[PDB]
Parts: C-alpha cells; structure tokens; sequence
C-alpha cells in the first residue's frame, strides 16, 4: 500500500449522490492528495483509514442512518447521510476481545 | 512465562482481524461473547451497535 | 435452559473492539561475563611444619 | 499454569462463537478438522451432518 497523510485527507459532507435520488455511497467520500502540493484525487474511504480509488459502494437510502467509521485516530459520525463531527478513540465504550493473562 | 505471555499477547492482536471477520457475519453472537450477556446487536459501520 | 429476545438495536449504545495491545517485549537478559575462577575459604587448617 | 489454564479454557469457550461461523462458512473443511479426518459436511441447520 501506499501510504498517506492525514492532512492530506478531507470528508466529504454527505454520501448523498445527486445524479441517482434514492441511491447513497455505504461508506464516506474521500478526496485526497498524494503529497502535500498533489492534486486531489475524488476517492472513497475504505476498512481502516484505507482509501478506495472507485466510489463504488453504492447503497440504496435507508433512514435512520446512524453510521460510524474510523478516521486516522478516532471515528466520524453520520446520521441519514451527513457528516456530524470528528470522535476520539476513547469516546466509546470499549470491549475487550482479549483473554486477560496476567 | 514471558515467552507465553508475549506470544498471548500477539494472539490477541492476530486473531483481532478473525475477530472483526466475525462481527461482520454474525454481530449478534459476537457482541454476546465479547460483552458477557446476551445482547442483540447490529454493526452499523465500522462500530458495533448493542441492545440488550 | 434459558430463552432470550432481542429487539432491534439501536444507536443509543455503541462498543468498539479493543485495539491491539503493545505486546511486551523480552528482558535484554543478564550480560554474562565468562572468565576462570578461584573460589577461596577461610584457611582454618593450622600451618604444619615437620620439628625435632 | 493455572492461570495460563483459565486463560485456555476462556480462549476455547471464546472461540467457540469464531468456530460456529466458520462451520458456517466452510463446513466441509471445518467438520473434517473438528472430527480428525478428512470428511465432508452438509449444511448443518444446527449440528454438523458428516460423511466420510
């Protein structure tokens, strides 16, 4: 892989696709530069702060849309195709997949 | 010891993606056994949202 | 022998998976200096000597 | 050990969920692991149907 900045990486503010009403992107646009002076490249967010060159997740619009995705050290929060603001790490509760051996 | 202990360690941070695998396909018995009470549950994105 | 019913989650509680633990690392382990030795005891046998 | 043996007997109770989805995934190569020799499932609904 190729890595990335975070600066150089920006939200789009909604999934919301204009061409085809009733039909949203699954997960959140991303446009991005592969340097600091790049140009912007039109992408989708991927599984662990991966960026997926084709916006090709394409959802039909359900409401209630509370969705949650990771971004760089924290998560990004969406309700009904909207971006909401930026959350840490520690602002859910975590659980523990781990067996504890001490 | 240390050797066990470390070589837990990293099965827990190697089967953590087993373990994402997992809460993709079935999140409900997932959450159950990751929490310790049988709650429903539904991944809406990349967090898990419960239920009891 | 028990029954349970979930109802359909909701947004009001979410978890999330711990990340992966920073597995501990091995001890440096004692630096060894090999080299002989000779170990000495307190001399408690007396100093004999052959006298006429 | 006996913790390491608790911790054991949780990572197998644990992992029971993460084996239940892959005897959903891919029955034939789970239930020939599971029984020792090489076999092939069907779908099990609840318990595995075998076949040598």
């Amino acid at each position: 892989c190729v890595p990335v900045a975070a600066d150089n990486v920006i939200v789009q503010n909604s999934m919301r696709i204009s061409s085809r009403p009733g039909a949203c992107y699954s997960r959140p646009l991303v446009s991005f530069r592969y340097e600091d002076q790049g140009p912007l490249v039109e992408g989708q967010l991927g599984e662990n702060n991966e960026l997926r060159l084709t916006r090709d997740a394409i959802e039909p619009c359900t409401v209630g849309h509370r969705r949650y995705f990771t971004f760089g050290g924290g998560y990004v929060y969406f309700e009904e195709y909207a971006y909401s603001h930026q959350l840490s790490r520690a602002d859910i509760t975590t659980v523990s997949t781990f067996i504890d051996l001490n | 010891l240390g050797r066990v202990a470390i070589a837990w360690c990293e099965l827990q941070n190697h089967e953590l993606t087993l373990w994402n695998e997992a809460r993709k396909l079935n999140p409900n018995a997932i959450a159950s056994v990751t929490v310790g009470r049988r709650v429903s549950a539904r991944m809406l994105g990349d967090v898990m949202a419960v239920s009891t | 022998a028990n029954f349970y019913v979930c109802p359909p989650p909701t947004g009001a509680t979410v978890v999330q998976f711990e990340q992966p633990r920073r597995c501990p690392t091995r001890p440096e382990g004692q630096n060894y200096t090999e080299g002989i030795a000779v170990v000495f005891k307190e001399n408690i046998a007396p100093y004999k000597f052959k006298a006429t």
